[PDB]
């Protein structure tokens, strides 16, 4: 079965390298292309470059001037990309993939998040149900880098639960809100609370959430 | 290099639909274009390879067509797994280019929001600044205007959206809109209120609260 397993995410400074690695099986590595593609929001799917491991040879899109260098160890079937000189805007999920008339088949992906922001742990705040439905939350704001994980409940509560995607703010920090909407005759009985793990700052967070 | 433009940018059928998405290549490729879906968190799935052939075991509803600059993928009978963002390729010169996506969802009824208001929490007041979250619940279509007004004033330039993707059990969306504030400017001010239009709502809809009750 072939496979392409990638390193995990990375968090890098403006002016810093980033080196991911992809690690091929169930082929004949020698024989066939291997591409590097990146996917962001506002460029889409951006074609990289490629390497054939055969003879090491490797091509780069011209748009990189020259910031991308892929190389292979046969040894050890692994292709790697390194993107030099940094800036916000590579910030982006990475992937290797095998070539065949396209891309049948693609590494997991790597996020690469490039920022000035220092790792920080969010304030956790309380959206507390006021004004036979009630609405209530928790602010998860200014963290860095992504992701937060949040649960209700410590996952006994997930129907009606929205967690919504993180904005990064011009401070160059992350927020995001996560909601529940629930009786109304509930609020008096049943405890809420928001669970937030951010693991690059070891923070673990539990919120009561009561009415005001 | 070659743009690869697709058309429409997003549509929304029903299962059982036939939909059809277009890509012009702003110069000839040939028939050296590849189509894919792809699902949130995943990477692309080939479906097509050159212009017209099913990759390995891709069902018989999916088929494409096109040589030259314009190609088609036609879903001819839409499934449940089958919504998703599908994306256009040519890889018949450099740098292999890509079409921006079409994303495919759900069309339901129209269903209008649930909305609701959340003051700066007297935790996050204390440490300088003031968030006010204005919620909109389970609703459909995704199109929907909030505007922010504080004491009868209309807003701009100072509060950010996020709307999640369609839910998995209702095909509705929600979406939250965030009004950010120094707390010194937050403490100026009466009236905090966001105004909600939507298809489904007769009139806009306004959810406000007086600063400190
Ligand atoms: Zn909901
Ligand atoms: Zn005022």
């Amino acid at each position: 079965q072939v496979q392409l397993v990638q390193s995990g995410a990375e968090v890098k400074k403006p002016g810093e390298s980033v080196k991911v690695s992809c690690k091929a099986s169930g082929y004949t590595f020698t024989t066939y292309y291997l591409h590097w593609v990146r996917q962001a929001p506002g460029q889409g799917l951006e074609w990289m470059g490629w390497i054939y491991p055969g003879n090491v040879h490797a091509q780069y899109n011209e748009k990189f001037k020259g910031r991308v260098t892929i190389t292979a160890d046969k040894s050890t079937s692994t292709a790697y990309m390194e993107l030099s000189s940094l800036r916000s805007e590579d910030t982006a999920v990475y992937y290797c993939a095998r070539s065949w008339e396209g891309f049948p088949y693609w590494g997991q992906g790597t996020t690469v998040t490039v920022s000035s922001a220092s790792t920080k742990g969010p304030s956790v705040f309380p959206l507390a149900p006021s004004s036979g439905t009630a609405a209530l939350g928790c602010l998860v704001k200014d963290y860095f880098p992504e992701p937060v994980t949040v649960s209700w409940n410590s996952g006994a509560l997930t129907s009606g639960v929205h967690t919504f995607p993180a904005v990064l703010q011009s401070s160059g920090l992350y927020s995001l809100s996560s909601v529940v909407t629930v009786p109304s005759s509930s609020l008096g009985t049943q405890t809420y609370i928001c669970n937030v793990n951010h693991k690059p700052s070891n923070t673990k967070v539990d919120k009561k959430v009561e009415p005001k | 290099d070659i743009q690869m433009t697709q058309s429409p940018s997003s549509l929304s059928a029903s299962v059982g639909d036939r939909v059809t998405i277009t890509c012009k290549a702003s110069q000839n490729v040939g028939i050296n274009v590849a189509w894919y879906q792809q699902k949130p968190g995943k990477a692309p799935k080939l479906l097509i390879s050159s212009a017209s052939y099913r990759y390995s075991g891709v069902p018989s509803r999916f088929s494409g067509s096109g040589s030259g600059t314009d190609f088609t993928l036609t879903i001819s009978s839409l499934q449940p797994e089958d919504f998703a963002t599908y994306f256009c390729q040519q890889y018949d010169t450099y740098p292999f280019t890509f079409g921006q996506g079409t994303k495919v969802e759900i069309k339901r009824t129209v269903a209008a929001p649930s909305v609701f208001i959340f003051p700066p929490s007297d935790e996050q007041l204390k440490s300088g600044t003031a968030s006010v979250v204005c919620l909109l619940n389970n609703f459909y279509p995704r199109e929907a205007k909030v505007q922010w007004k504080v004491d009868n004033a209309l807003q701009s330039g100072n509060s950010q959206e996020s709307v999640t993707e369609q839910d998995s059990k209702d095909s509705t969306y929600s979406l939250s809109s965030t009004l950010t504030l120094s707390k010194a400017d937050y403490e100026k001010h009466k009236v905090y209120a966001c105004e909600v239009t939507h298809q489904g709502l007769s009139s806009p809809v306004t959810k406000s609260f007086n600063r400190g009750e």
